[PDB]
Parts: C-alpha cells; structure tokens; sequence
C-alpha cells in the first residue's frame, strides 16, 4: 500500500465488491458502389480472390453475423462482409484483439440509403484486478 | 476432563457465543481462520444458460447463483468433482440443479432460490437444499421478471472451500477477542487525555477481573480467555462450523506427519 | 441493480431480506436504522449493504422484452 | 412554400419529441427519463 | 422454434433471404434483433 496504493479483500471482490460490466459497439454496412455492386454480407470462404482476413469466421452464421449470446474470443470474425471486385476480396470485422467476452445485441437496420447496417455488441465482465484504478 | 476446554456463553441456530481457556493464541487463531475457508461446502460452479431475458446478463445472473448457500450437510460423502473420475460432473462429485421461470403475472415476477429443482438424484444424502430465511419460505431473491423475460437454465453444485472463492464461505464473520483488561499491554491505547475515559471497555470484559493500579505490569502474563461468537451461513448448522473446523486443522497437521513418514 | 445475494465483508445472506426491509418501514412506518437491526443487521457492513443500496432493476423492468 | 435545408434539433427542446413526453411515455420511447 | 431474427419494439420473430427487406412485418420500423445462439452457454459461478 506504500507511496498512495492500497491492499483489497478479494474474499469480499468474489461477492460483488467492485465488480462491473463493460460493452463494446461494432460498426459495419452494405457499401454501394452505384452500378448496383454491394458489398456481400455473409460466411466467405475462399474462392477466385481468397483476400479474406485469419480469424474464426466458423462462430457466424449465414447472415455474416454471430446471433448474440455466443462468447467471442479475441481476434475472431464477428462481422462477415466480402469485397466484389472486376468476387470473395473481404473486407470482413473481427474482434478487437486485446479484448474478450461475449456477444450482447446482435442489431440490424436500413440507413438512410437502406444499406445493411450492422451493430454487434461485446459483454465482458470487468473484475477488481491486482493493478486496477480507484 | 482433558486439554484447552469450552465455556458455551449463548447457543443458537446462526451464533455460538462461548469462550475458549487454556488454548495458545494461536490455537484459537488458527481456527478462526479454519473456520472462514477450509471446511467443505456445496455451492454451483458451472451455470450453464439455456435461454435468458433479465435486465441481468447472462454471466450476471450466473455470479449470485453460485453465492446461494444450499444444505451442506453430508458433504464429506461426496467428492469433490476433481478426485472423481467421471467427464466433468456425476452424482459422485456433484448434485446439479435447474430453474425454469417466465415472466408470466401482469405484475413482476421474483425468482427465489425456492425455484430451484434438484435434478441430480442426491442417493441419500441431505445437500443441494438452499437456505430460506424468509418468512414467507421465499429464501435468496435472485431476479425479477416483467414480461416474457425467461430464465431457462442448468446449474450444477459441486464442492468446494472459501480459499477457492467465498461463494463456498461455511461462516460469515467469527466474533474473535481476547484480554479485555489489557494487563498484557498488548495495544498502545490512544487518547487526547485520558487512556479508558475516551476509550470504551468491552462487553466480554465482564469476565476478566480489574487489573487494580497498586500491582505491578504482569511481566509473567500470557494470552487465554478467547471470547468468540461464531456467525453461520446456514450451510454447515452452527456447531459444525466449530466441529468439521477443529477436525479440518487437525487433518493439515496429520498430513505433516503422514508426509514426515514417506520421507 | 437489485440485492446482492450476501454482504461483501462478512458473507451473511443479505439477499432474501430485502423483500422484508421494503414493507418493514413502508407498512410498519418504521425507521431505517431500528428496521436494519430488526433483520439482523449488527455490524455496520452488513448495515451499509441493504441500507445504501438502490434496485435498479425496477426500473430496467419498465421497458419492454 | 418551399424547403430549405435539414437542421438537427436538440434533445428535450422546443420541436422535439422527448420534452413533452411523460416518464410512462419515455419507458415506452425506450428513452431514459 | 425457427427464429433467425426479432423485433425490438412489438417482439416478432421474422427472417429473410440476403436482401428480402429490412423491415418488421406488422410495425414499418427497420430496427430487429437477431435472437439466441440456441446452443447452450455454460459459465462460472464466481
Ligand atoms: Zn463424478
Ligand atoms: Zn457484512
Ligand atoms: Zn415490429
């Protein structure tokens, strides 16, 4: 505790002593280039370009996205979109690589062009640690 | 009879107010702290989620379940899941448990630790109960449900001890003094003017005597007379807390000489 | 956000009593502090657990799913 | 007659929704009062 | 059963084809949910 730091009961952290949550947004649309080319949103695999991203595309779905509830890990896909090009570049959001948790709200719209907007959201639960701030 | 011996002040179903003599301080130390973790306790460990609604999270939710103190009583006759050999969780090691609630009333619906099924056949043995304190029978509020919030899940007990995570706690805080008289001068008492005019002597203090000014320090003064009440979760009833903790810091010393023995 | 299931410093299973603080000042027009001990609440962590406390919860319950 | 131009309004101000809308209301908007 | 989205106000299961409208099928609103990942979660109790 020297010098301004502070000793913690971790026998009183494990009953709720501050404990709290955490929750990222992800950003994503169905980009339009005019002559009606959008921006695929699904599960790429490979095939005639193969510029696709590393992570774990295999925790989404069809509609290239992760229904929400499913615990998410570290660097995988939780945003599927794929790059047309003159077929499967990708252009295709993962997760934030230091960050963890779990899948919280899985939204989708229109905007005001009506492009496939995507709103995934990360649930972590953030615990007293050894060098935390208070 | 024998050795250090018991002075049962107050007995109840949550408190046992007594006093210790003969015992070395840290005899009785180290039991207070026997008492906190080091005794076997069922509480869940793995909640598993089926469908959820609340306004609490999924691992919200999860974090208070494992807090619901359940009967612990003969769980000496049930491993602890590790020492078992079967895949993860069985009868054996562990006693599983579910709660299946909806939000059905046009009012809000609160989950109580009385909404919980034992699934897990528990083969004889009196565990996975939790502990109702309420009058209404209701015991541990866990949520509440508006709408079609339902809370379907899966949640399994297995053993455990506070060193672990106090959600496995057997106690709550042992009431814990000794020298009332303080004729050890074991505390440098602090005072603006006067030492016991400002400073308020204790309740136990009623059992030791006045140390009386035309008497020298006690030099030759040891440290006895333990005034302890022990504050029960529910989970081990009162004297076990004291019973299975004894036993259990005799346990850590038998191990020494069994591996005194090996060596 | 609604009852902590048990105190933080002690480990006293504070959760049920709530529902039993609630009416024991709004029926019984008592006082906080004779209300808090009329529980079972002696020492001042477990005191402070009920007492400064606010169920959030209710009003999260005011929305729709 | 004619329009001219998208201004963004303030929340709970003159032509906006939120201001005259109750706590039942704001709970229904899905707003918090 | 065979929910691939929902509504966030009057709460209607939906889903569509890639590119089948983004709209809730009784309230205009294009907003919806995409419900559970029916797999079971399991967690810890600490
Ligand atoms: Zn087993
Ligand atoms: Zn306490
Ligand atoms: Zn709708």
């Amino acid at each position: 505790n020297q010098e301004d730091s502070m000793i913690m009961n971790q026998s009183s952290i494990d009953r709720g002593l501050f404990r709290s949550l955490f929750f990222r947004s992800y950003m994503d649309q169905e980009k339009k280039y005019g002559m009606s080319i959008t921006e695929t949103f699904e599960k790429p695999q490979r095939t005639n370009t193969l510029r696709m991203k590393h992570g774990t595309y295999d925790k989404l779905d069809d509609d290239g996205l992760i229904a929400p509830g499913v615990r998410v890990s570290g660097e995988d896909v939780i945003i599927g979109k794929t790059t047309p090009i003159s077929s499967k570049r990708d252009a295709s959001t993962p997760l934030r690589s230091t960050e963890n948790g779990i899948v919280d709200q899985v939204l989708v719209t229109t905007n005001q062009d009506g492009l496939k907007f995507v709103k995934v959201r990360v649930r972590t639960t953030k615990i007293p640690q050894i060098g935390d701030k208070f | 009879e024998e050795g250090p011996q018991v002075k049962i002040r107050e007995a109840s179903k949550d408190n046992v107010d007594f006093i210790l003599s003969n015992v070395d301080l840290a005899m009785a130390n180290s039991l207070r702290r026997v008492m906190i973790a080091e005794i076997p306790t069922l509480a869940i460990d793995s909640v598993e989620v089926e469908t959820n609604t609340t306004v609490l999270a999924d691992e919200f939710i999860a974090h208070r379940l494992g807090l619901i103190p359940l009967q612990s009583m003969d769980i000496e006759q049930l491993e602890y899941s590790r020492d078992c050999f079967c895949e993860d969780h069985c009868d054996k090691c562990s006693v599983v448990l579910t709660l299946q609630a909806f939000g059905e009333s046009e009012s809000t619906t609160n989950v109580y630790s009385k909404d919980l099924v034992i699934v897990s056949n528990l083969m004889g043995r009196n565990i996975g109960h939790p502990i109702i304190q309420d009058k209404e029978g209701n015991g541990v509020l866990i949520c509440k449900l508006r709408k079609g919030q339902e809370l379907k899940l899966t949640c399994v007990a297995k053993k455990g001890i506070a060193k672990e995570h106090a959600k496995w706690g057997p106690a709550a805080a042992i009431e814990f003094e000794y020298d009332p008289w303080n004729k050890l001068k074991h505390t440098d008492y602090w005072y603006e003017q006067d030492s016991a005019k400002e400073w308020p002597q204790s309740k136990n203090c009623e059992y030791e005597d006045p140390p009386n000014e035309g008497d020298p320090f006690d030099y030759k003064a040891q440290a006895d007379t333990f005034y302890m009440n022990v504050e029960s979760v529910g989970s081990i009833p009162v004297d076990q807390v004291v019973v299975r903790g004894i036993d259990t810091l005799q346990k850590k010393v038998a191990s020494i000489l069994l591996a005194l023995t090996q060596m | 956000m609604i009852v902590p299931v048990r105190c933080f410093s002690c480990g006293k299973v504070v959760g049920d009593k709530w529902e039993s603080y609630l009416n024991l000042l709004q029926e019984d027009e008592l006082d906080e502090g004779t209300a808090l001990s009329r529980l079972g609440l002696k020492r001042y962590c477990c005191r402070r657990m009920i007492l400064t406390h606010v169920d959030l919860i209710e009003k999260f319950l005011r929305y729709n799913p | 007659k004619v329009f001219i131009g998208r201004l963004p309004i303030m929340l709970r101000s003159k032509n906006c929704y939120l201001s005259e809308a109750t706590e039942s209301d704001l709970y229904k908007l899905k707003e918090c009062p | 059963a065979t929910l691939k989205y929902i509504c966030a106000e009057c709460s209607s299961k939906l889903s569509l084809s890639r590119t089948d409208a983004v709209r809730c099928k009784d309230c205009g609103h294009r907003i919806l949910l995409k419900a559970r990942t029916k797999r079971l979660v399991q967690f810890e109790a600490r």
